RNA sequence: UAGGUAGUAGGUUUAUUAAGAGUUAAACCUAGCCAACGAUCCAUAAUCGAUAAUGAAAGUUAGAACGAUCACGUUGACUCUGAAAUAUAGUCAAUAUCUAUAAGAUACAGCAGUGAGGAAUAUUGGACAAUGAUCGAAAGAUUGAUCCAGUUACUUAUUAGGAUGAUAUAUAAAUAUAUAUAUAUAAAUUGAUUAAAAAUAAAAUCCAUAAAUAAUUAAAAUAAUGAUAUUAAUUACCAUAUAUUUUUAUAUGGAUAUAUUUUAAUAGUCCUGACUAAUAUUUGUGCCAGCAGUCGCGGUAACACAAAGAGGGC
């Protein structure tokens, strides 16, 4: 990632649990320092899920807390993201497949689920 | 009452009491003091800590042998 | 701490929010009257009163307000490209999606942040009215004479 | 948690959360709390000593003093000047130990699923226990309004019922089982007249709290209450057992008994592989502290229990359940809300 | 995932242990130039086998490459300055200016 | 003033008195044997009055200051019997008053020196078939069941579900035959609840009471102004106490006005799931300012108030 | 520490700067400016929070940990580059050390580690798998940042076994179901001779789980990559089907001899005259030995010293 103002995440949480901050950052301060803003949240650990649900045919889900519309702004004003919070905007729908790389580039792989915007 | 003038490591020279029954404390033994006065000698505002240093723990000490630096008899 | 009672019981701070606009917008009307009124002088006043040389070498007057005009911030920051260019190359097309998405996202940005600006003012100023209409029904039902306030012994004319 | 030693001590008198049967008598002769003749801190001393002997004596005094809550919650009953009846005063203070009610291990006990709180510890953490359809193994588990929770059937009944009686044990009773069931039938063969006599006298004075009468009557109809000499003739006398002989044998000893009552089965192991007295039986002393919940719904056939509210305290009543009276609920609160002081 | 096939420039086993370099060649053992083995062994099965962190996680990198028709050419690891790292560079080339210019 | 005392009974029991020197005996330890009575070859205690289990639906709790430390009866008859001279135990010389007239509220009272803990009613395997059948057949509300019947509306929501998990019992046959004895010998030792019998009713109108109004606030009006429990209402700042209720009783899953559709306006993202991918992500619409772990919050790991949660495993986890 | 200040206080002009100003340098004027509501001087100290501690609260304390800010990188000054540096740079000097003896190099307040000082604070560990940072078009390289593990009860939390349990023999005709089983005989640890206990305590009995063993195996991470790691968890011959909040249950394919891995439980420490919870007594010592937060205790019946029994805390 390059630029002075980039998209990426801040860890928090304790050692072999972490949790981290998605945050909109200077390039030169500390991971953890407390930066410009804090656009959400990522716990990578996915939501374990039942026997039975498995069978069922529920999938585990990760869950990210993130500011739509404030995430826009920024990569609107030329914040650069990192690489793991690019994948986390390709599968929100905010960033496309643009700022997909040749390495993770899905362009043969079946869609089992197409990404769905509800309201809760 | 049996007390010891002390040269502490920081220069200033005290009196501790000892406590417990029988002391082989001697000069140039080196103690660790702590607080705590002797309230009928006046003058002596510390205490030397049994089982420290060179000073021994009470010989044949039973009760409240934590005080005594004494160890646990098998 | 007992500190954190003053934050509702949040521990820790976050960064301070940042503004989208950095300066009042030409739609808000409400400001730019309030600038344009004419400053108060005497003992709650404001400015050099007629007469009192200011001190040589400074502004007699304050700086005025710069108002961003939304449209000529979009068109200054977020131009279109002046023709349509042949991005034949797999490179010239994605440096043409990632400019186009960029450019969505910044003007939608600015245009929905003095909408928001705007629908405040009129928000609070409706709610305001609201209170005040409020308050003088309370008052009025407050001054309404009730069968009890025979029973308080009275002196009106004294 | 807390080692548990002197528990059911019968000179300290202590009373606990438990069944067992020196905690009966402790309880039984206990007389309440002497409250008389002691400085404030003697008495805040006193209800401290009996309440957490109590309620949650397991817990380390510190653990107890963080969990602790100040607060107390009691319920406004909005039509009690509605009905006119004197009212009674609300019992605040026994509201004091009432957040750990809401513990797991608390809730199997006040469920009567375990026999005791540290016998539900050990049925949550040996991983007989679910809460909403999930194994919960920490005994420390709060409950929520609402929370439905269940215990291994085969668990409650070992709780609630008689202990097994080992081979051994279980093969001197029945030896003496024989020879007292020898002896009626040689009383009832030398002078029947007399001891069917005696028979029909003993069914008067049942009272219907016996339902063996109520069998009788069955019995009697199986054969007016006129004596019949068939009835001695009929009685047949059991073969003695010879403890050694079937020493070790179980299906061998359960092959030569066959009693009246008890069948080819050796006392209290009719299903050997079950984990308590077989047939099931209540455990003894049960009925000193069965006492049915207000803040649980139990369904004993299912063993499953639904935790209602938090208990709250209301007019003349307190959900918590406990032996001691409000004034050692009252001093055990003033102990506890200066951390001893 | 799948097996890819044998090629030309690659044809067994060993000529992949060769051509990744890092002192793989070593492994020829671990492996007993079978195509399949390389192509279905994962970090857990190699641990198990002796290979060392850094090998393994090599292999599985160039295993990947393969699968994907990427080079396997050998890249070497950094290898620090001829007049040593930056930070004691200045008091190198000056005891080596000094001990072979005078 | 204090000291240690030895908790003997409060009641007169039989002393020990010139003992032979092996017994080694004690006051309490014979004060135990007498309460207990006899025990038989079997390990049975059967002259205690306490030993067997009530089969009539009324409690059997200790009343040892009523009957002044007599826990021995003939467990036929239920007739007192008590230590004699001899050694034996026989009929006692004055019948015992205090144990003919025992007060209602006593006999559900467990624990002598608590009048304030009573027992509660099992309800009967009949009503909670009806309530069964009139929340889920015939469809009637929570609240008309609990009005009807005289239960709280949890119990009644409870009574539901239980039932449920019964049917589904009782149609794998999972409920034994020593699972049948268990529950029938609880169910006679408790009394029945009567939906009829007033006093047996549960209170249908307690709400809980908040902390703002524990205070004791007093106004001074005039002394022909009205003042009810609606202006109090507004002097507190908070809703009618009847309002309270009101909106307490619709909470039950099937009481009536049961509402919760407010909530719904929270944007969600599902993202997009290809094969091959072991999770999906779920992203939330959040504001800045907001969401987001604070910087500098207060460590409490190593505090005594450190914060201990459950995950949906059931497994003790650090929050 | 009572007087302080002399670019000191103010005015005007030039130089310098992106920019105000005695900010710096030069010139010329006015006599001001600060101070007993504490000037000047001296001493001490990194500052603070939605952080920690405490209290009913106002507050008080800390400033390790988390975060914010400042200053410094052996000491002083100066210069270069630059938007910004008196830079952990360069120059000169100071102090110390080193080897190559040069107008030389080094300065661990980066990590680990060593000596010293001190009452007292740890590994000369693993890995770039994760999150970041730098370089590169990329492939990738580097990373004592960081993530992990090690050491240390320094702190917190969970667990660290439940139910039953006061004796042993002999004893008793020769199935309408009994039943308050009853007799003998022996045995019975410390204290004590009854409200003086130790003590349901122990053993024993019943039933468990942990660990082990076996199979299985997530998640941290995916396009691939896992340091931690002998992963957590789960299951108890393994697999499968059906029914089956959970869960349960039946039946099946393979697997061993009708049944199916094994199986536990040794806490310390202080205290018992009053403040202050501790009644069951007893021995030694004799104003000695000693105890002591306060009052005090000890001179032959010591509830206080040193112990035994018993007891109270954590
Ligand atoms: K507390
Ligand atoms: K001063
Ligand atoms: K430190
Ligand atoms: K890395
Ligand atoms: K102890
Ligand atoms: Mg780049
Ligand atoms: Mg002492
Ligand atoms: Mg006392
Ligand atoms: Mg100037
Ligand atoms: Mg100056
Ligand atoms: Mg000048
Ligand atoms: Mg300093
Ligand atoms: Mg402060
Ligand atoms: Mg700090
Ligand atoms: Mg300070
Ligand atoms: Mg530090
Ligand atoms: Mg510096
Ligand atoms: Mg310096
Ligand atoms: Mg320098
Ligand atoms: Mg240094
Ligand atoms: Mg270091
Ligand atoms: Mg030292
Ligand atoms: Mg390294
Ligand atoms: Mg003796
Ligand atoms: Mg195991
Ligand atoms: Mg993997
Ligand atoms: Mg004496
Ligand atoms: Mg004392
Ligand atoms: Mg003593
Ligand atoms: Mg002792």
């Amino acid at each position: 990632t390059c630029g002075l103002v980039r998209i990426r995440l801040a860890r928090f949480g304790r050692k072999n649990s972490p949790v981290y901050n998605i945050v909109v950052a200077n390039s030169r301060k500390a991971r953890d320092a407390k930066p410009i803003e804090v656009l959400g949240t990522y716990v990578p650990v996915p939501s374990p899920v039942t026997k039975r649900e498995l069978k069922r045919g529920v999938v585990p889900i990760k869950d990210v807390k993130l500011d739509f519309d404030r995430t826009k702004y920024w990569i609107g004003v030329g914040a650069q993201p990192s690489e793991t919070v690019t994948k986390l905007l390709r599968k929100a729908g905010i960033l496309n497949d643009a700022w997909a790389t040749s390495k993770n580039s899905n362009v043969n792989r079946k869609v089992v689920f197409e990404r769905m915007e509800t309201l809760e | 009452r049996k007390a010891c003038r002390v040269r502490l490591t920081n220069g200033n020279v005290v009196s501790a009491y000892i406590p417990g029954e029988g002391h082989d404390a001697q000069e140039h033994s080196i103690v660790y003091v702590r607080g705590g006065r002797c309230q009928d000698l006046p003058g002596v505002k510390y205490h030397v800590i049994r089982g420290a240093g060179d000073l021994s723990g009470v010989v044949n000490r039973i009760s409240s042998r934590s005080k005594y630096g004494a160890k646990k008899p098998s | 701490g007992k500190g954190a009672a003053k934050y509702g019981f949040k521990s820790g701070v976050f960064p301070t929010t940042r503004s989208i606009l950095k300066s009042p917008t030409t739609k808000q009307t409400d400001i730019i009257n309030k600038v344009k009124s004419p400053k108060p002088k005497g003992v709650l006043g404001i400015g050099y009163a007629k007469g009192v040389k200011h001190p040589k070498g400074s502004h007699r007057l304050s700086p005025k307000v710069n108002f961003i005009d939304v449209d000529n911030l979009i068109a200054k920051t977020v131009a279109e490209p002046q023709s349509i260019k042949s991005s034949n190359g797999s490179a010239q097309k994605v440096r043409l999606q990632k400019a186009e998405l960029r450019r969505k996202f910044l003007i939608e940005a600015f245009r929905k942040e003095e909408a928001r600006l705007l629908h405040k003012h009129e928000y609070l100023q409706k709610r305001t009215k609201e209170l005040e209409k409020a308050k003088e029904l309370e008052l009025e039902k407050l001054n309404k004479e009730k069968s009890s306030d025979l029973t308080i012994m009275t002196l009106d004319k004294m | 948690p807390r080692k548990a030693n002197l528990l059911k001590s019968l000179a300290r008198g202590r009373v606990r959360t438990s069944f067992n049967k020196y905690n009966l008598f402790n309880l039984y002769k206990k007389g309440g709390v002497d409250l008389k003749s002691k400085s404030l801190y003697q008495q805040k001393w006193t209800a401290k000593q009996e309440t957490r002997a109590y309620h949650g004596e397991h817990l380390t005094e510190k653990r107890w003093q963080t969990v602790f809550k100040p607060k107390l919650d009691s319920v406004a009953q909005l039509d009690a000047s509605l009905r006119g009846g004197e009212i009674k005063e609300t019992p605040f203070l026994l509201q004091t130990f009432a957040v750990l009610e809401k513990r797991l291990d608390f809730a199997l006990f006040r469920a009567m699923f375990a026999s005791s709180v540290r016998q539900a510890r050990q049925f949550i953490l040996h991983g007989n226990v679910r809460v909403n359809g999930v194994k919960i193994k920490h005994p420390s588990y709060t409950l929520k309004p609402g929370d439905m929770f269940s215990v291994k059937p085969d668990k409650v009944l070992e709780a609630l019922g008689a202990k097994k009686p080992s081979f051994q044990e279980a093969l001197k009773i029945d030896k003496t089982q024989i020879v007292l069931w020898n002896k009626y039938v040689k009383e009832a063969k030398t002078e029947p007249k007399e001891v069917w006599e005696k028979k029909l006298e003993n069914f008067e004075k049942m009272s219907d709290s016996n339902p063996k009468k109520l069998q009788f009557q069955e019995f009697l109809r199986q054969y007016s209450l006129t004596f019949d000499p068939k009835w001695a003739k009929n009685l047949k006398y059991h073969d003695p057992i010879k403890l050694s002989e079937l020493e070790g044998d179980e299906p061998k000893a359960r092959k030569l008994i066959n009693l009246p009552w008890q069948k080819n089965y050796v006392y209290g192991r009719q299903d050997p592989k079950k984990p308590f007295f077989t047939p099931w039986k209540p455990r003894p002393f049960l009925s000193p502290f069965a006492i049915l919940p207000h803040h649980l719904e139990i369904s004993f056939k299912t063993c499953h229990a639904v935790y209602l509210r938090d208990p709250v305290a209301r007019p003349g009543q307190s959900e918590v359940i406990s032996p001691f009276d409000v004034p050692v609920h009252e001093r055990a609160y003033m102990y506890y809300l200066r951390n001893g002081k | 995932s799948t097996i890819p096939k044998p090629s030309d420039q690659v044809p067994d086993v060993d000529a992949f242990l060769n051509k990744i370099g890092r002192n793989c060649n070593e492994l020829k053992d671990t492996f007993e130039n079978n195509w399949n083995n390389l192509f279905q062994w994962d970090s857990k099965i190699l641990k198990e086998k002796g290979v060392n962190i850094q090998q393994r996680k090599y292999i599985l990198k160039q295993v990947h490459n393969y699968r994907n028709n990427r080079p396997i050419h050998e890249i070497k690891l950094g290898k620090k300055s001829f007049f040593g790292g930056e930070r004691k560079r200045k008091a190198f080339t000056a005891k080596w200016k000094a001990e072979n210019k005078q | 003033f204090s000291r240690r005392r030895i908790a003997y009974p409060f009641y007169p029991f039989k002393k020990l008195g010139r003992q032979h020197p092996k017994k080694h005996d004690t006051n309490l330890k014979t004060a135990m044997r007498q309460f207990l009575g006899p025990k038989n070859y079997k390990g049975e205690y059967v002259m205690n009055k306490y030993f067997t289990v009530p089969t009539n639906h009324v409690p059997n709790y200790i009343k040892p200051d009523l009957e002044r430390g007599q826990s021995l009866e003939h467990p036929v008859t239920k007739k007192p019997l008590q230590l004699r001279y001899d050694g034996t135990l026989g009929p006692p010389p004055v019948e015992n008053k205090r144990l003919q007239n025992i007060f209602k509220d006593r006999l559900l009272q467990p624990f002598p020196s608590n009048p304030h803990c009573k027992t509660n009613y099992v309800l009967s395997p009949q009503l909670k078939q009806s309530i069964f059948e009139e929340i889920t057949v015939e469809g009637l509300s929570a609240q008309q069941v609990s009005q009807k019947y005289g239960l709280k509306i949890p119990r009644v929501e409870a009574i539901v579900k239980l039932v449920s998990v019964e049917n589904s019992w009782n149609r794998r046959n999972r409920v034994s035959s020593d699972l049948k004895t268990m529950d029938e010998t609880l169910y006679r030792m408790f009394p029945v609840f009567d939906s009829d019998a007033s006093f047996k009713r549960e209170n249908l109108s307690e709400i809980p009471v908040p902390q703002k109004t524990l205070a004791s606030r007093f106004l001074t009006i005039a002394e022909s102004e009205p003042f009810g429990p609606v202006d109090a209402a507004h002097v507190l700042e908070l809703e009618p106490a009847v309002e309270t209720l009101r909106n307490l009783s619709t909470v039950g899953e099937h009481s009536s006005g049961h509402q919760q559709s407010t909530n719904k306006n929270t944007k969600v993202i599902y993202g997009e799931l290809v094969e091959g991918e072991r999770s999906q992500y779920k992203f939330t619409n959040a504001k800045v300012g907001k969401v987001g772990y604070r910087y500098g919050s207060g460590n409490r790991d190593n505090k005594k108030d450190r914060r201990i949660g459950f995950n949906k495993l059931g497994q003790m986890v650090y929050i």
